[PDB]
C-alpha cells in the first residue's frame, strides 16, 4: 500500500 | 570484396540451376525462410514423407505473353504444380500436404523497352466471380492449373442464368477481389521494371490457420502478376514480349497416404 | 516507456552516400527520416503509438446483428414466437472491414445484448415484465421447431436468462476455431469432384465456405407466456474480440460487400474525380 | 493475488506516480479484461523481407 | 521511373509547409522543401515530408486550421531519349509514414458503409 | 497544514519606513498587512484557502446541454427519432463564465446523462421501458441520416447504452486537445485572405473560430421500435472538469453573452447607480 | 448582428493600430457590412469591465510621475510556435484612466509613441512569401 | 495498490488522526476521481511583476 | 567498401537536397572551404546577422537552352541571387555581406547526344564594353540579376554616339575580357562532357582583397559557361537541350543594417 | 500481490  | 552483386544471382535446387545478370535483390516472405513442421507443432500422427530432390526443384510453366493489352495474370499454389513431375504425384496420393515455394518470374527486354510488371504473392487469394450468385465458383474454373488465369479491366456480369460458366471475374484494379491494387503491395512482392531488372524472386514459406492441410481442396498462396506500367517499344504500336513463371517446392512434406485422388477437371 | 524515437539534429551534407536514391522494384520501402534530406533540430519525442495497437484498434463493442422476437399467441401460421440467428460477424459491414485487414487471427470473444420492446397494437390490455431465453446450440444439437419443445431444457448447451430492464446481458467465449487461428479468407473448397463420381453435384462445394455450421446458432425466445396485447422485442447483439492476435496484413475492403465472400457486384468506382495538377 | 500496476497520466492535477489494481474474479481466462499493456515490433518483415538487407545511405541496387 | 533505360532526365519535387500561395512556377517550388531527383541506374527517389505544423496533431479531415500544406513537381531540365525510343512513359508514385508518425482517436470510416 | 500567515503583534511607529506609500504605476500591488498600518494583536490563524483550489473552484456538475429525443411512428415530414449536439460548453452560461476567468486550460472530462421522459398525448395504450444510445462522432466519422441506419453499428465509435430509470449514465474523456491546452480565446483566424485568391471568399473565415467541428458531435437515439402512443424524451448533459490546470487569469463576463465569441449586444449597463457619499 | 463577422483586414490594422469608442454603434447596413470591430472602452472593448484589465500584465503612465511605460512579453500560447499570420498572441490596449488637461487650455494635446522590439524570435516552415490580401 | 491519507477533520465527535482509504479500478487516469490535495503558489507573478522587485518599508520610485 | 562512387554525389543544404547519379567529382575552389569572419581578421565592429538555413540553401535559376549556334552564358555573383527570398533580402537591407556558394550546373542529354560545356569560376570577373568608351558600362547592364548575360562570336562596337547602349560586349575566345579563353582553365572549373557526366559542382570560398564588402556594389565571382565544344545529335541539325543552374549561398554574414537599398534596374 |  501507500500510506502518505 | 572480389566482384559479387544484388543483381547476379544463382539458385540451386535440386537438379536445377536458374543463373541472373539482372536481378533487383530477392525477398523473404514475411522475413521467413521456408521449414518442416516441428515436433510441437505437429498434428497428424504417422510418419511423413519428404521426397527432397525429387519434388524440391525448378518446375517451368508454359510461356505467356505480354503485349500492350495485357491486364494481367494469375496463377494459385499448389495448384499450377498439381501435374508436375513427382510433386504431382505425390500430392495427389496424399490427404495431406504442405510446401513452402521459391517463385522465379522471367521477363527480359531491351534498354530501349519500356514496361513495368508487379509481382506479388498473396496468403489465401480468394477471387471474385461471374455472377448474381454468390460463392460460386467451380472447382474445375476456380483451378487452371499451370495455365493459370487472367485478370479484365472491368466486370462483365455472367448474365446466362440457365447455364453459367461459374467462373471467376477479376477485375485488374480491385486485385480481383474488392480491394484496390495500389495497396497489393502489403504483400510480399518485387517489381520488374525493364530498365532495372530482368526478373523477380520471392521465397514463400508455407503460410496457413494450421500446421498442415489438403493441397487438393485448399490453395495456400496466389501469385498475381499485372502490368504497373504498360509494355511499350520504340513506336511500333504490337510489341510482344515473353513472361515466364519458374516455381521450386521447397521443405515438401506429406501425411495421409492412401490410393490417388482423381480430381474431375471437366 | 512508450514514445517514438526523437528527431536528431542534423547538419548540412556534401557526400557519396546518397538516401534519398533508392530501387522499390527490390520489394522494399525506403527507411528515410527527415535529417536524411533536410536539415533537422533535436526534438525529444513524447507522442506514442498506444491507442493503434492491435487490442486498442478493436477493443470496442460492435454491431454484429438484430434478431426479432414475438410474444403473441401461438396461432397456426408462420410466427417470430422464437427466432434463430446463425453467429457471424458477416451480417454488418463495420467490424467486418476491421478484421479483414488480416488474413488470420486469434482471439477471445465478449458478447453484449440489448434488448429492447414494444407494444405493437394501440390496446388490448398490457403485459408483465419479460424474461428472454438466449440459447446457444452448437452444431450437432437439436434445433427447436416451437417456442417452448424439450430444446429449451438446455442442460448441455448455454443459455441465458434475460430480464427485461435490467443492465445489457454480457458473456465471455473462448477461442474456440478447428484450427490454429481463424481464417478470415479461405482460398478454396470443402469438397473436391472426382472423375469417378455418380453425379457431378457430389463434389460441389460453395468456393471459399469451411464448415457448413460454422459456429452454431443463437436460438431466442420469450419465456414469458402470452399476454392477450401483443409485445414485439428485439435483441441487438455486441461482438468484441479480445486478447487479440493477427497474421498477415490485407488491403482494406474498397467497395461494397457482397455477401460472404470476396465479391463484388456494383459501385467498382471508388474513387473521385480530381485533376492531376489541382490541389 | 491482486495486480498492481502504473497507470500512463495524462492530464496531471495540482496535487509523480498513480497506480490501479486489478483482480481476476473467474478461473477462464478468456473471461478476463484485457490488460491493453501491449508491445510493438518492427515493420521489417513487411518493409524489408529482403534476403540481402541493405544499408540506406548505400545503393539499392549494385 | 519506369521509362526505357537510355532514357535521362532530372526532375525537382517539393513541399511547401502551409500558408502562402500554393506553388504554379517551378521558382516557387524551389524555395520550400525539396529533392532535385537524378534519373539513373538507382530508379527511385524518395522525398520525406518532414512534420512541420503549429498543432502537436492534425485532425484526419479537412480543416485550414490543422492544414499540413502543398506537394508539387516540375522539369529541372527535361526527359531526353534517344532515337529509336520512346518519348513518352510513365512515374508511379508511392507513399508511407516515417518512424516518428502517430495516430489518435478511434472512430468508424467514411470509406464503408450498409444500406438497410 | 494548509493555513494562512498569523496575524504578527505589531506596536508603534515613528520611522523613515513608510510602507502605506507607493506607486501604482509601477504595474504592481502593495503586499501590506494590517501590522504595517495598525497596531496588531498576535492571531494564531487556523482559515484555509481549501475551498477556493482550481479544483475545488470546478469540481462541480454543470448542465452544459438539453438534448430532446422522441420514440414514436416513422412518418415523412421533419421528426426527432434522432437527435445530434455538437459539443460544446457554450450553448449555457453559468460554467462558461467559470471557465473564461481564464485563457488557457487542460483537464479531463466527466460527462454525467440525466435522461427523462414522458407521455405526449392523452392516450393511445402505453410504452415499455425505454433504452437510449448516445453514440460519440469524432470528426470525420459518418453522420447519421436515419433513427436506425448502419452508423449507429458503432464498431469503432464509442457508444452509451442508457437504460430508462437507471442511475444516470456517467463516462469520463482525458485531455482531447491538439495544442498542449485548451484556447478559451483564440485572436486570429483559420484561412488568410492572399492577394492572388480568386474569390475573396476563399479566404474568409470566422474571427476567433479554430476547427470547423472541434470536438465532433453526440448523437442521440431511442434504441426501441415505436410504440402505438408517443414517447418524448430529454438527455440532459452534465459536464465536470478534473484534474484541472489553468494559465493566464482574466476579467469575468461582465454584459450577457452574444454567441460563441466576445461579442456583446445588449444590456451593457451592468452597474447600478450609487451616489458618491452614500453608504 | 452577426457573430464572429470582423473580416481579416479590419481586425489586422498593422502598425496603424486601432481604436475605442465610448459607446457601441451597431453597423446597421446589411446590405454592404463593414466587418469592424466595434471596441467599447468600459468594456476593454470584449464584454468585459475596463476596472479588471488589471489582472492583466501592466503599467499605468500618470504624468506627474513617469514618461514611459516598460513591459517585457513572454510568448504566450497553447502552442510552442504557431503561425504569426493567422493568429495575434499579445493586444496592446493604451486607454486613458485620467483625461489629459493642461493650465485652462481646453484643446490640449500631446504625442505618444509605441516602439517594439521583438524578443528570442525563431522561425519553421521556410517556403514562398505569404503576400496577404489587406483591401 | 490501496491509498491511505489523512482527512482533515472539520468538527469532531467525542470520541485523534482519522484516514480514507482510495483505490483506482481503472488504467486510464483520466477515469479517476479528485485527489483535491493541491498545493499553493505565490501570487507574486500576477501581483509584482517587476524587473527590480522592491521591499514595501522603502520608497516604490527612487 | 559497400559501393559508393564519385559519380554518385548528395548534396543537402538547408531544407533542399540535390542528387546526381553522373557527376565527375567535385571541386573545392583554391582547396579552401567557405567559411565566417575570424575575430583577427574582423573590420566592421557590429555584431553580425547569420540567417544560417533561411538563406544557406539551393535557390535554382531560369533555365537557359543550348543550341548548335550557342555560344556561352555568364552570371555574376551576388547579383544572380539577389532577389532570391531570403537572401536578397539580408543582402539589401545590409551595406555589408559576405557569402560562399555551392555552385551546381545541371545539363543531362543522352549516350547519343554529343557536347562539352566548360564551367568556370572567376574571381573578379570585369567583363569589356560596347564603345570606344572606356569602363563604361552602366551598373543596370553590369548587373542582369537571374537572367545572367550572353557571349559572343564577335565584337560588335556600339555605335550610336548619341545614345550609348553602356553594354558588355563579351567576345567568346577572349573570355570576354581580352584573354584567350583556353587559358580560362587556372581559373577553378569543371567540364560537363555529356558522354561523361550530367552535372558540374564548385564549392567557392568567400575570395577578396577585404574580409567583408558591398554585395550591391560588387560582385565577387563570375561563373562563365562556355561550349567547349558544340552541341550534336543523330544528324538533326536543330537539336536543343536544357542547362540548369542551381546556387547555395555558405558561411553567409552581414554587417551594416539600416533602411532597404532601392537599386534603380531601368 | 504482484507490482509491476
Ligand atoms: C469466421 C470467424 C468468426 C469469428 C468469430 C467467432 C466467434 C465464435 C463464437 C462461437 C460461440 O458463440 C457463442 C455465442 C453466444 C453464446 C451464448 N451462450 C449463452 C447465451 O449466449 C455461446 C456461444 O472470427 N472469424
Ligand atoms: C473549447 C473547449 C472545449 C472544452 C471541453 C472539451 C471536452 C472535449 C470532449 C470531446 C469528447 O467528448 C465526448 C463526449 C461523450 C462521449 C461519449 N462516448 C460514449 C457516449 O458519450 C465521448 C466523447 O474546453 N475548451
Ligand atoms: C489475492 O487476490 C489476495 C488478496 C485478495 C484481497 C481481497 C479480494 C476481494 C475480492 C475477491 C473476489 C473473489 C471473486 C471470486
Ligand atoms: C492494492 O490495491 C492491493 C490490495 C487490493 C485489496 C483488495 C482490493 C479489492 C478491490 C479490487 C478492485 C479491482 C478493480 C478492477
Amino acid at each position: 500500500i501507500s500510506e502518505v | 570484396a572480389c566482384g559479387y552483386s544484388d543483381r547476379v544471382l544463382q539458385l540451386t535446387l535440386g537438379n536445377s540451376t536458374i543463373t541472373t545478370q539482372e536481378a533487383a535483390n530477392s525477398v523473404v516472405a514475411y522475413g521467413r525462410w521456408p521449414e518442416f513442421i516441428r515436433d510441437d507443432e505437429a498434428n497428424p500422427v504417422d510418419q511423413p514423407t519428404e521426397p527432397d530432390v525429387a519434388t524440391c526443384r525448378f518446375y517451368t510453366l508454359d510461356t505467356v505473353m505480354w503485349g500492350k493489352e495485357s491486364k494481367g495474370w494469375w496463377w494459385k499454389l499448389p495448384d499450377a504444380l498439381r501435374d508436375m513431375g513427382l510433386f504431382g504425384q505425390n500430392m495427389y496420393y496424399h490427404y495431406l500436404g504442405r510446401s513452402g515455394y521459391t517463385v522465379h518470374v522471367q521477363c527480359n527486354a531491351s534498354k530501349f523497352h519500356q514496361g513495368a510488371l508487379g509481382v506479388f504473392a498473396i496468403p489465401e487469394y480468394c477471387l471474385a466471380g461471374d455472377s448474381d450468385k454468390q460463392r460460386y465458383t467451380s472447382y474445375a474454373n476456380a483451378n487452371p492449373g499451370e495455365r493459370g488465369g487472367k485478370f479484365y479491366s472491368q466486370f462483365n456480369k455472367d448474365n446466362a442464368v440457365t447455364s453459367p460458366k461459374r467462373e471467376f471475374c477479376p477485375v485488374d484494379y480491385l486485385l480481383g477481389c474488392g480491394v484496390l491494387l495500389g495497396n497489393a503491395f502489403v504483400y510480399p512482392h518485387q517489381i520488374i521494371n525493364l530498365r532495372t531488372n530482368n526478373s523477380a524472386t520471392i521465397v514463400l514459406p508455407y503460410v496457413n490457420a494450421l500446421a498442415i492441410d489438403s493441397m487438393v481442396k485448399h490453395n495456400n498462396w496466389g501469385i498475381a502478376i499485372l502490368p504497373l506500367s504498360p509494355l511499350d517499344f520504340a513506336q511500333d504500336s504490337s510489341v510482344e514480349i515473353p513472361i515466364t513463371v519458374t516455381i521450386a517446392p521447397m521443405c515438401s512434406e506429406f501425411n495421409g497416404l492412401r490410393n490417388v485422388t482423381a480430381p474431375k477437371f471437366q | 516507456q512508450d514514445s517514438l524515437p526523437d528527431t536528431k539534429a542534423s547538419g548540412p551534407a556534401h557526400s557519396k552516400e546518397v538516401p534519398a536514391l533508392t530501387a522499390v522494384e527490390t520489394g522494399a520501402t525506403n527507411p528515410l527520416a527527415p535529417s536524411d534530406t533536410v536539415q533537422t533540430r533535436h526534438v525529444v519525442q513524447r507522442r506514442s503509438r498506444s491507442e493503434s495497437t492491435i487490442e486498442s484498434f478493436f477493443a470496442r463493442g460492435a454491431c454484429v446483428a438484430i434478431i426479432e422476437v414475438d410474444n403473441e399467441q401461438p396461432t397456426t401460421r408462420a410466427q417470430k414466437l422464437f427466432a434463430m440467428w446463425r453467429i457471424t460477424y458477416k451480417d454488418t459491414v463495420q467490424l467486418r472491414r476491421k478484421l479483414e485487414f488480416f488474413t488470420y487471427s486469434r482471439f477471445d470473444m465478449e458478447f453484449t445484448f440489448v434488448v429492447t420492446a414494444n407494444f405493437t397494437n394501440a390496446n388490448n390490455g398490457h403485459a408483465l415484465n419479460q424474461v428472454y431465453q438466449i440459447m446457444y446450440i452448437p452444431p450437432g444439437a437439436p434445433t427447436p421447431k416451437s417456442w417452448d419443445d424439450y430444446t429449451w431444457q438446455t442442460s448441455s448447451n448455454p443459455s441465458i436468462f434475460y430480464t427485461y430492464g435490467a443492465a445489457p446481458a454480457r458473456i465471455s467465449v473462448p477461442y474456440v476455431g478447428l484450427a490454429n487461428a481463424y481464417s478470415h479468407f479461405y482460398d478454396g473448397f470443402a469438397k473436391v469432384p472426382l472423375k469417378t463420381d455418380a453425379n457431378d453435384q457430389i463434389g460441389d462445394s460453395l468456393y471459399s465456405a469451411m464448415t457448413v455450421d460454422d459456429f452454431g446458432v443463437l436460438a431466442v425466445r420469450v419465456v414469458n407466456d402470452h399476454n392477450p396485447t401483443k409485445v414485439t422485442s428485439k435483441v441487438r447483439i455486441y461482438m468484441k474480440p479480445k486478447h487479440v492476435r493477427v497474421w498477415c496484413p490485407r488491403p482494406p475492403r474498397a467497395v461494397p460487400y457482397y455477401g460472404p465472400g470476396v465479391d463484388y457486384r456494383n459501385n467498382l468506382d471508388p474513387l473521385s474525380e480530381k485533376g492531376l495538377t489541382t490541389y | 493475488g491482486a495486480q498492481v500496476s502504473s497507470q500512463k497520466v495524462g492530464a496531471h492535477e495540482n496535487s509523480s506516480t498513480i497506480n490501479y489494481t486489478t483482480i481476476n474474479y473467474y478461473k477462464d481466462s478468456a473471461s478476463n479484461a484485457a490488460s491493453k499493456q501491449d508491445y510493438s515490433q518492427d515493420p521489417s518483415k513487411f518493409t524489408e523481407p529482403l534476403k540481402d538487407v541493405l544499408i540506406k545511405t548505400a545503393p539499392a541496387l549494385n | 521511373f519506369c521509362g526505357s533505360m537510355m532514357a535521362t532526365g532530372k526532375i525537382l519535387v517539393a513541399y511547401a509547409p502551409p500558408g502562402a500561395q500554393p506553388p504554379t512556377s517551378r521558382k516557387e517550388a524551389m524555395l520550400g522543401t525539396h529533392v532535385i531527383w537524378d534519373l539513373g541506374l538507382q530508379s527511385s527517389c524518395t522525398m520525406v515530408v518532414p512534420w512541420i505544423s503549429n498543432v502537436t496533431y492534425r485532425q484526419t479531415t479537412q480543416d485550414s486550421f490543422t492544414e499540413g500544406g502543398y506537394i508539387s513537381m516540375f522539369y529541372q531540365t527535361r526527359i531526353v531519349v534517344p532515337l529509336s525510343t520512346p518519348k513518352s512513359m510513365s512515374m508511379l508514385g508511392f507513399v508511407s509514414a516515417c518512424n516518428d508518425f502517430s495516430v489518435r482517436l478511434l472512430r468508424d470510416t467514411t470509406h464503408i458503409s450498409q444500406s438497410a
